[PDB]
């Protein structure tokens, strides 16, 4: 080796050795994928969250020696069958539905089907989902003069306010999951909450722990 | 008699080696199990297999045939290698207790570093420390003969308060250290299980419980039996020398069938070993 | 009327069809039976460069055949010196969601885009010691596929919003927009003289744009699904396309339809890369069975695999020399076989 | 929207068009006359390669 | 991209002192360093070199073992200890900065430096003391190495400075071929082992200096003896 | 005779 070479070889030493630190430093933090549905209100939903001590977009939440990163696919026009497979190591997706919108036209199908369609990727088999139906107050406020038994086919219950249309509703967007192998951590999230952080902390444990439970041979 | 005592031996002997040389021939060529307890696991079956190797046959054969005609340089040896290989397999399993109880009662703070070049440090250093350790064994293992024609290769060791201090130093830190910490280790992994499909959580503790019960079990009677000799001498060697420390020494060698049972070729692993 | 533009596309259609079977006098494969096969080709990976610790999105050679950037999800970008396996640089993103990459032809600037819909350029040649973002081209709204160098202030990118765009770096704004496709544009090559490019969209067809004049002047149709990959014959004359159904087709734009297409009932997943040899004789392919094919251009007949990879092979390229062949997969791992 | 595609296909229409023969040949052509200079078809000696 | 040293001045015989070159405008924390002296007539000599990360850290054998070089990255700055000034060392030295990888261009930015004053190796000559010039004609300077330059790889390392008067020299090329930015197209240079020869056309001002040649083969980095073009 | 008993 010339005198120059030996420079060269010990420049790209130091940058593997700058590689490597950045790699660790990258492998502390999580990654969580938000995946807002049609008019589901995921602006505000952030808004609230980044408020108490909390193109593409990331928001990343130092969580008790914990780094979250919500990657945030806002406004894409390609058909999400080409860019998705860029996130298969995701902790767990998020799924973001509206309450409301058991009327406009209907949509909550549609929200339905996307969810349906993103929990069937083979992509997505190491992950869990947690779903938050947003708008509940706005829920509370319009389940009169609504009676979502024609909107949808049999809803058993009472036609009245009783809150089994939250109940109806989530076994609705439970059910499209593959059964008995992933599970689906819900959570009813109002306008004003504060519990949504602590819940995706919460649920984010569960999985890691889960994982580490199949992993370590002990269970 | 005899024949039921050389059955079991043949017995174990067997079913260690053979597990123990296929643990290791498919967590080594398998090339994709590479995860942070599969490392334990492959110095665990590693150690597991030279200690049936090392310690059944040159205590078996000399314990037959009345004499131990295997000479100086082989009897050393194979005390080093009982020594070494008895704590190597205590120590990774008081490092697997202790990886799963950083695994599973604190997740994420445990993320950070449980990575596989950390699971090898552990494992090189359990071995070092071990070897550190157990060196007063060939030291101190001379061959000498109680009458014409036994040679009875004991350890003589330099006098009193040498046999004591390190029977009760060995006590303490291969059977009541490692197995407190394991029965602790694995009662809070039992306890964040229990706090929150409710058959597999269980079933898991049963095991665990097996796994706490059956080390107590194997390992007390070996140790007990040298706080008696170390201590006593004449009193315990009168008491038990030809039948009963053989079945002693059997069942402390049944860690090493055990080990491989509950640790690799349940779980469904094995799907892996008859797929290759 | 509504129905006279129907009317009009039908008639036009059939017509393009009848006239572009009306010159067809033989197939490729008929003319190319008296010629002696390539038999059977064997290549072994000389190097092997790891400083990656995620999955490799885009490679490219640079014009001495020697340097060569690669793009990977971690947020980096590794400038490797293929010959000694050494690091020239190690650019770190902005955004580290990255899907293409490009090397400028004189050396000197080099280009990376993802789902940022910006395409950065990054000036290597400067003085600091230091590499920064020259410029950042965000005109897009859709991830960018592809983006090739034509000057150093020029370059053609394609976007998932169904456009291709050309960049003049001084001013930063488009000179020219390509608005042909339906679907997403997947992939782009430049032509040899840089005079027209090719672009494949996930609608099953080509389109050849005219840089100059800006307009599509030809559109090939012969696939079944979306046209992940794209290249040129070194003549200038022919390109080949690699989609998902698991078959390369080679297209030629004078007699303007499909000449050959490479399918093995064997292989079924699809296609990630397509590449050509100096000659155009072999053609190299990437496959999602993680191992790169090499067929015959001219026989449609497999003559070789390269079958070193653990993942998913995602780039492929072959110098300029045509001495060596870097092929990248999601391992992190890119090799340089010979 | 209408009358674009209407006006592009009119334009691909009256293109010129030769054989697929003519084609076939000279990319035959082509193949053949760069065959020698090709180092992956016809590899270079052991001195030759920089790897 | 800018160096200014500090320290100098008159010292007795044996003392001790310091030097601290202050870097500015740049990565200084990617780049080697290179402490080059020159004394008061003649040409110039390499003195220490400290790579970056200080990793390696090499000294002339005229000053080995009573010099001392450091780097503070933090606060971009370059120290060189001296210990036991002898009357040899009454020379103005310069810190030169340089970055190896493939295709970069070392020493190709000196930095003015201080003045003291103090009351095997290939040995590379430039027969030619002074050559004659006139404005807007081709000239030639021809430089000689001991031994062959060419390495394996195929890199000549030979590189050539011109000193103006009264400042700090600058690449002119380096490797023998590749001409440094900043210069004009007119210089160039070309040559076979051990015997390398730079051509100038159409000559122009500002070019009357002293042209060093200069080899990077085995770290005792030695200069020539120069050539100054009068008019 | 034979006391044996070679601890393990």
């Amino acid at each position: 080796l010339s005198a120059e070479d030996k420079a060269a070889v010990e420049r790209s030493k130091m940058i593997d050795r700058n590689l490597r630190e950045d790699g660790e430093k990258a492998r502390r933090e999580l990654k969580l994928l938000l995946l807002g549905t049609g008019e589901s209100g995921k602006s505000t939903f952030i808004k609230q969250m980044r408020i108490i001590h909390g193109g593409i977009i990331e928001y990343p939440f130092d969580l008790q020696s914990v780094i979250f990163r919500m990657v945030d696919v806002g406004g894409q026009r390609s058909e999400r069958r080409k860019w998705i497979h860029c996130f298969e190591n995701v902790t767990s997706i998020m799924f973001l539905v509206a309450l409301s919108e058991y009327d406009q036209v209907n949509r909550m199908e549609e929200s339905k089907a996307l969810f349906r369609t993103i929990i069937t990727y083979p992509w997505f088999q190491n992950s869990s989902v947690i779903l938050f139906l947003n708008k509940k107050d706005l829920l509370e406020e319009k389940i009169m003069y609504s009676h979502l038994v024609d909107y949808f086919p049999e809803y058993d219950g009472p036609q009245r306010d009783a809150q089994a249309a939250r109940e109806f509703i989530l076994k609705m967007f439970v059910d499209l999951n593959p059964d008995s192998d992933k599970i689906i951590y819900s959570h009813f999230t109002c306008a004003t909450d504060t519990e949504n952080i602590r819940f995706v902390f919460a649920a984010v444990k569960d999985t890691i722990l889960q994982l580490n439970l199949k992993e370590y041979n002990l269970v | 008699e005899l024949a039921i005592r050389i059955t079991l031996y043949a017995v174990i002997f067997l079913m260690s080696v053979g597990g123990n040389m296929l643990i290791i021939v498919v967590l080594g060529l398998s090339r994709r199990l590479r995860t942070v307890t599969n490392a334990f696991l492959l110095s665990l079956a590693v150690s597991d297999l030279l200690l049936a190797v090392a310690c059944m046959p040159f205590t078996l054969l000399p314990n037959l045939m009345g004499t131990f005609i295997f000479g100086t340089v082989i009897c050393k040896a194979v005390s080093y290698l009982m020594g070494v290989s008895v704590s190597v397999s205590t120590l990774s399993l008081v490092a697997i207790a202790l990886e799963r109880y950083s695994a599973i009662c604190r997740p994420l703070q445990a993320r950070v570093w449980q990575t596989r070049s950390h699971a090898a440090r552990v494992i090189v250093a359990t071995w070092l420390l071990s070897g550190l350790l157990m060196v007063p064994y060939p030291v101190y293992t001379v061959v000498q003969p109680v009458g014409p024609r036994v040679l009875q290769c004991v350890h003589r060791w330099p006098s009193a308060r040498v046999r004591q201090t390190w029977s009760v130093l060995l006590l303490l830190l291969l059977f009541f250290i490692p197995g407190v910490v394991m029965a602790v280790a694995y009662g809070l992994i039992s306890r964040e299980l229990y706090l929150g499909k409710l058959l597999a959580k269980k079933r898991v503790v049963r095991m665990l419980l097996v796994i706490v019960v059956l080390f107590f079990l194997c390992w007390l009677p070996v140790y007990s039996a040298n706080t008696w000799r170390a201590f006593d001498g004449p009193g315990a060697h009168r008491a038990l020398s030809g039948a009963p420390i053989s079945f002693i020494h059997l069942l402390s060698y049944a860690s090493a069938c055990v080990n491989p049972l509950v640790y690799c070729f349940m779980h469904r692993r094995f799907r892996q070993a008859c797929l290759e | 009327e509504l129905d006279q533009l129907r009317q009009e596309a039908e008639q036009l259609k059939n017509q393009i069809r009848d006239a572009r079977k009306a010159c067809a006098d033989a197939t490729l494969s008929q003319i190319t039976n008296n010629i002696d096969p390539v038999g059977r080709i064997q290549m072994r990976t000389r190097r092997t460069l790891r400083g990656h610790l995620a999955k490799i999105y885009a490679m490219h050679w640079g014009t001495d055949s020697r340097l060569l950037v690669s793009a990977s999800q971690d947020g980096k970008l590794i400038i490797w010196d293929s010959y000694t396996t050494n690091k020239v640089h190690a650019i770190p993103l902005r955004s580290s969601w990255v899907m293409t990459c490009a090397y400028a032809p004189s050396g000197n600037y080099v280009a990376c885009g993802g789902l940022d819909n910006i395409c950065s350029i990054y000036n290597l040649k400067t003085r600091e010691g230091n590499v920064r973002v020259s410029r950042e081209l965000a005109g897009h709204t859709g991830y960018l596929s592809c983006c090739r160098f034509l000057d150093d202030n020029q370059i053609v990118t394609s976007s998932g919003d169904t456009t291709c765009a050309l960049w003049d770096i001084e001013t930063g704004q488009q000179t020219t927009t390509f608005t042909g496709h339906t679907g997403d544009v997947m992939s782009l090559s430049l032509a040899p003289d840089t005079r027209l490019f090719v672009s494949g969209a996930c609608d099953a067809s080509a389109k050849l744009w005219d840089v100059r004049e800006g307009m599509c002047r030809q559109t090939f149709t012969g696939h079944e699904s979306d046209i992940n990959a794209i290249c040129f014959f070194p003549n200038g004359n022919a390109f080949a396309t690699g989609s998902d159904d698991a078959t390369c087709r080679l297209f030629d734009l004078r007699a303007d339809q499909e000449l050959m297409t490479y399918s093995h009932d064997n292989i079924i997943c699809g296609i990630t890369s397509v590449s050509f040899s100096k000659s155009g004789r072999l053609l190299l392919a990437g496959y999602d069975d993680f191992n790169c094919n090499v067929w015959d251009a001219l026989k449609a007949d497999r003559a070789g695999v390269l079958a070193g990879h653990d993942n998913r092979v995602s780039c492929l390229g072959v110098t300029d020399d045509g001495m060596a062949v870097a092929t990248g997969s999601w391992d992190s791992f890119l090799k340089i076989w010979n | 929207q209408a009358r674009k595609l209407v006006e592009q296909l009119k334009m691909e229409a009256n293109i010129d068009r030769i054989k697929v023969s003519k084609a076939a040949a000279d990319l035959m052509a082509y193949c053949e006359a760069h065959a020698k200079e090709d180092p992956l078809l016809t590899p270079v000696p052991a001195s030759e390669n920089p790897f | 991209v800018q160096l200014v040293e500090s320290g100098g001045g008159l010292v007795q015989p044996g003392g001790s002192r310091k030097l601290s070159c202050s870097a500015s405008g740049f990565a200084f924390s990617s780049f080697g360093m290179h402490w080059v002296r020159q004394a008061p007539e003649k040409g110039l000599e390499w003195v220490a070199y400290i790579s970056s990360g200080s990793g390696t850290i090499y000294y002339a054998d005229t000053v080995k073992g009573r010099f001392t070089i450091s780097r503070d990255d933090p606060k971009n700055t370059l120290f060189l200890q001296m210990t036991s000034l002898r009357s040899e060392d009454t020379a103005m030295y310069y810190c030169v900065r340089s970055i190896y990888y493939y295709g970069s261009s070392p020493f190709d930015f000196w930095g003015q430096g201080t003045t003291l004053t103090v009351s095997s190796d290939i040995v590379m000559t430039q027969a030619t003391s002074s050559v004659p010039v006139t404005p807007g004609e081709s000239v030639s300077i021809s430089c000689r190495s001991s031994k062959s330059l060419l390495h394996s790889n195929g890199n000549t390392y030979l590189y050539w400075f011109l000193q103006r008067p009264g400042q700090s020299p600058q690449l002119l090329i380096y490797r023998m071929s590749n001409l440094a930015s900043g210069v004009p197209d007119r210089f160039s240079g070309s040559g076979s082992g051990t015997a390398f020869t730079l051509t100038i056309s159409r000559l122009e001002a500002e070019d009357v200096g002293v042209y060093y040649c200069m080899q990077h083969l085995e770290y005792p980095l030695t200069f020539g003896a120069g050539t100054k073009l009068e008019l | 005779d034979y006391m044996g008993w070679m601890d393990f």
